[PDB]
């Protein structure tokens, strides 16, 4: 299927998104260093077939493991700067998210 | 774990015993469904 | 001098003549600037106006009787930018001179 | 020989340049590709024919050493030749110039051969018993609609008329067929009527092929007979050729041929076993297939006449065609297939069609025999063409789209967009899309991108199934982990969580299977697992469990 | 065009302007390269050039 | 795993020049085996049988003697000695020197 740019990747917490805006893609102006996502993509993980004692894990504490995995564009390692500007080309067929 | 290589002419038996089945046609995938 | 190195080309004495009348560097669809944030490379058409003269095949010498005109497209020949470079895919290139 | 002492010249210098590779040449050779293959054989033993005046300061001798002298024959010979024994296409295409390309109106004499080649095996298909008692029983089998009426032939020479011939045939065949000297005449006659037939294709072959077969039965059991005592028992082949060969059925020419008492004949006890029950065999087999042996021999033997006339035949039908084959085959050149693949497919279109030939409509054989082959030819092209098999009516879709793509490109002003080829076909635009996705073909592997390394391209391919050497090392840890917080309860509960799952054991059980392990309902079980699960939630047995969660 | 466009797009005379500075594009464009197809390589040539 | 056919990105998979000669060879092999079925006449067997020893020669050792078979890039496709021999096959590079 499709990759999705959204805001919301999974296995992250909320403090490593305040840069992101909603749309996904990193505010013009935040100062991110290596490692920060500067924009949050996933794809489809279908199906995991996860493991034996995992499998015990995830009972115990009701997770659940997500349909996505995430291949989102993160600073590479070392880098520090000022996001300065952000296009977004986007596809004839598709339809333009916010930031677009 | 093991010792001298031995390097040799091969039969089409020792061939046959190789293998895991003939391969007879020559098509690679499914070009839609990519199995 | 590379149309009249080839023009008029004639049929195999086939009393058809197709004559070079002249050419012209159209306009460029994108500048540099947007041709380098689309990652195209920056040209021009060229319009070449030819031109069909037939003869039938009595006489004298290939009477030109029904011949026609128009505008025909071949190619688009990449432009140097005000400073000598190219735009060959959003890229700034350099066509280095060879020492023959 | 200039080219011998061209090759100590290239030694006593220790290089060869093109120009004294092009000095002491044969001043014969005019195929470029003989110039090639000698150059590398020098090459191979040394001395390397670089172009020009190098190897002046190089003082670097690979070039050892039983290569040299074979090479230097090799170089040697190539001179009393003239080549080439190394096209395949030039071999070939000498190979059908042999023929003279001269069969103008012969071709309709040989087609009434092949004709009247085939119809021999007719006649000895008439004299075949078991064959007609086929065509008969499934006359009465289709007409009882025991398969499609159409099952006999495909087409004849009216269905109560089809089905009434076929009872006067019945007629004729039981005069022809209960008359055991009156079988004569009834026979023959019955075949002479018979001939006037059109079988179905798999029919008359199966049918034939099973006349094979009943007469191989018989050469088998002339094996039997042959090897067994001739080749076997020592036998005299004069013997065999006088005794057993006539008769074949009677006891007189093998139980007569022990009691012959000569040196060769009582000699005949040891083997006289499989004689003794061959004949037993064969004796019943003149009335298994429905007649006396050398009868449905000799006529199986004038059907292998008949069919070695047909074939010996299509043969120079073949090949008189296949001359228009290879050019016929020259205009789909670049399409995929090198050309001996073409002309391969092309020659086996041209067997199809020989084999489906007719003079009786007075038109010229070219004609259909290039549609035929054309047909072959591309759908050659079509099956194996590229190395992921897309089928033909997709391949139509992708030509559709080249050519309304380079139009559109010359008559839109600049190109083509999807969208524009989504109106400019009646197509669906991701019909589209995908058409465009599935016609490109594959990248080579090995196609260098032009670095400092000459690194290919399929050394920067990563592997994306492979586990990173932490994710492994954690579910080690995960496997010591689960292991420690089930060590801390209950039996019970412990070994209803591993079997519960699958964990540090085979196969994960349902509850019912559990509670067969303990004697309880699944119920029991649920309780238990519901119970173990709950204890392990809680932190004290859980923090670093939960922290295996990280997020 | 295609001839035309796999000149300028891909051969050795065709270099991606180095442009780390002022100087360093005023000489690469003012270069006189003796390779590229027309040109003798750099095996062939060879102290000759 | 050996002469894969990767999926590269866009629908634009890679292979190894290995299945396009495997590809050559058995396509040969099979129309041999149907021309014998056939019974066909022996100079369109013999063009077949000398087409299918072209392609097992250019499997094993492409460009040794008849002008190797160029891939679709107009390229002499590798073959098992080229994986092997040379400067570029096995033996020199990932077997003597590695990342
Ligand atoms: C490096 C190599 C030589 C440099 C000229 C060039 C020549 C053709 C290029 C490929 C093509 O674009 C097709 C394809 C497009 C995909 O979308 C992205 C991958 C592909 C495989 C490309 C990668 C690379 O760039 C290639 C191999
Ligand atoms: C560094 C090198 C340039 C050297 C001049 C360029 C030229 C060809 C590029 C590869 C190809 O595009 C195919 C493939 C596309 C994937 O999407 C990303 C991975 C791949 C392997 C690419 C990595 C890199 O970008 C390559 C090696």
């Amino acid at each position: 299927g499709p990759e999705e740019i959204t805001a919301d990747i999974p296995n992250v917490g909320e403090a490593a998104l305040s840069k992101l805006d909603e749309s996904g893609i990193v505010y013009i102006g935040a100062e991110v260093t290596g490692g920060d996502i500067l924009v949050g993509k996933v794809t489809p993980k279908g199906e995991t077939q996860l493991t034996p004692e995992e499998k015990l894990l995830r009972a115990i504490f009701g997770e659940k493991a997500s349909d996505v995995k995430d291949s989102s564009l993160r600073v590479p390692n070392g880098v520090s700067g000022t996001v300065i500007d952000v296009q977004v080309f986007t596809r004839d067929g598709v339809e333009k998210d916010k930031r677009a | 774990e093991f010792d001298a290589i031995k390097i040799a002419l091969a039969s089409p038996d020792m061939i046959r015993s190789w293998s895991f089945g003939e391969v007879k046609k020559p098509e690679t995938i499914n070009y839609r469904t990519f199995k | 001098a590379a149309f009249r190195s080839v023009f008029p080309i004639q049929s195999y004495s086939g009393n058809s003549e197709l004559q070079y009348v002249s050419y012209r560097l159209g306009e460029p669809v994108f500048d540099v600037q947007e041709c380098q944030i689309r990652g195209v490379t920056y040209s021009a058409p060229l319009r070449v106006k030819l031109r069909l003269v037939i003869y039938e095949r009595e006489a004298p010498e290939g009477t030109v009787k029904d011949i026609k005109e128009q505008e025909v497209y071949m190619g688009e020949i990449p432009l140097m930018t005000d400073n000598g470079t190219f735009v060959i895919n959003g890229t700034e290139r350099v066509i280095v001179s060879q020492l023959h | 020989s200039q080219l011998k002492l061209l090759v100590t010249r290239g030694k006593e210098q220790g290089y060869l340049t093109y120009a004294e590779v092009n000095d002491h040449l044969p001043e014969d050779i005019v195929d470029s590709d003989q110039i090639e293959d000698i150059i590398q054989m020098i090459n191979d033993m040394g001395i390397q024919v670089m172009e020009e005046a190098p190897d002046a300061d190089d003082l670097m001798n690979t070039a050892d050493e039983d290569a040299a002298e074979a090479a230097a024959q090799v170089l040697s010979s190539v001179e009393s030749e003239i080549g080439r024994t190394t096209d395949p296409v030039r071999m070939y295409m000498r190979e059908m110039g042999t023929v003279e390309l001269l069969t103008r109106e012969g071709e309709i004499d040989i087609a009434k051969r092949i004709e009247d080649g085939i119809n021999q095996v007719q006649c000895s298909v008439a004299e075949y018993p078991e064959a007609i008692t086929y065509l008969l029983e499934q006359y009465d089998r289709v007409e009882a609609e025991e398969a499609r009426l159409s099952d006999l032939i495909t087409g004849f020479v009216d269905p109560e008329l089809a089905r009434e011939k076929f009872a006067e045939l019945r007629a004729q065949y039981v005069v022809t067929r209960d008359t055991i000297a009156t079988a004569q005449e009834e026979i023959l006659k019955l075949s002479e009527v018979f001939k006037q037939f059109r079988l179905v294709p798999k029919q008359f072959d199966y049918l034939v092929n099973s006349m094979r077969v009943m007469m191989d039965r018989v050469r088998t059991q002339e094996r039997l007979i042959m090897k067994l005592c001739v080749e076997q028992c020592k036998m005299p082949k004069k013997n065999f050729i006088t005794l057993f060969t006539g008769n074949e059925t009677s006891d007189t020419w093998f139980n007569a041929a022990i009691a012959m008492n000569k040196p060769w004949s009582e000699k005949l006890h040891d083997v006289s076993e499989e004689v003794h029950r061959a004949l037993q065999k064969l004796q019943q087999i003149e009335e298994e297939t429905g007649l006396t042996i050398e009868q449905v021999k000799d006529i199986n033997r004038r059907m292998s006449i008949g069919e070695a006339k047909a074939r010996r035949a299509k043969k120079e039908m073949v090949e008189a065609n296949l001359r228009l084959v290879i050019s016929i085959a020259k205009k789909y050149t670049n399409r995929g297939l090198q050309f001996l693949d073409l002309i391969q497919e092309g020659n086996i279109g041209l067997m199809k069609a020989v084999d489906k030939f007719e003079y009786r409509r007075g038109y010229k054989f070219s004609t259909y025999a290039t549609w035929w082959i054309r047909q072959a030819i591309t759908r050659s092209i079509a099956d194996q063409a590229r190395t992921i098999r897309i089928p033909v009516h997709m391949i139509e879709t992708i030509n559709k789209l080249n050519r309304i793509s380079r139009q559109m490109l010359q008559e839109m002003g600049r190109e083509p967009t999807p969208e524009e080829l989504a109106e400019r076909m009646l197509m669906p635009e991701d019909k589209i899309r995908k058409v465009l996705k599935i016609a490109k073909e594959p990248i080579s592997m090995e196609t260098p991108i032009g670095d400092d390394e000459d690194s290919h391209l399929g050394d920067f391919i990563e592997d994306t199934t492979l586990e990173l050497p932490l994710d492994s090392a954690t579910t080690e840890s995960l496997r010591a982990a689960t292991h420690d917080v089930l060590a801390g309860l209950t039996a019970r509960e412990a070994k209803v969580l591993r079997m519960r799952f699958g964990i540090d054991m085979n196969t994960d059980y349902t509850l019912e299977e559990v509670g067969k392990q303990f004697d309880v309902t699944r119920e029991r079980i649920r309780q238990i697992e519901a119970k173990a699960l709950r204890k392990l939630r809680h932190p004290s047995r859980s923090e670093v469990l939960r922290s295996f969660l990280d997020d | 065009s295609a001839a035309v466009k796999e000149f300028f797009g891909s051969s050795q005379l065709s270099q991606f302007m180095d442009q780390n500075n002022p100087l360093s594009e005023i000489t690469h464009k003012r270069r006189i390269s003796a390779l590229g197809p027309g040109g003798l390589t750099r095996e062939r040539a060879g102290f000759e050039v | 795993d050996l002469r894969p056919l990767v999926p590269l990105d866009g629908g634009r998979f890679a292979t190894s020049d290995l299945n396009d000669l495997y590809r050559r060879v058995i396509n040969r092999n099979n129309r041999l085996k149907r021309l014998l079925d056939l019974a066909a006449p022996d100079i369109i067997v013999r063009n077949e049988k000398r087409m299918l020893q072209e392609a097992v020669d250019a499997l094993l050792d492409n460009g040794r003697r008849g002008r190797a078979i160029t891939g679709s890039n107009k390229r002499p496709l590798k073959s098992l000695a080229d994986m092997i021999k040379g400067k570029q096959g096995r033996f020199r590079q990932n077997l003597l020197g590695k990342r």
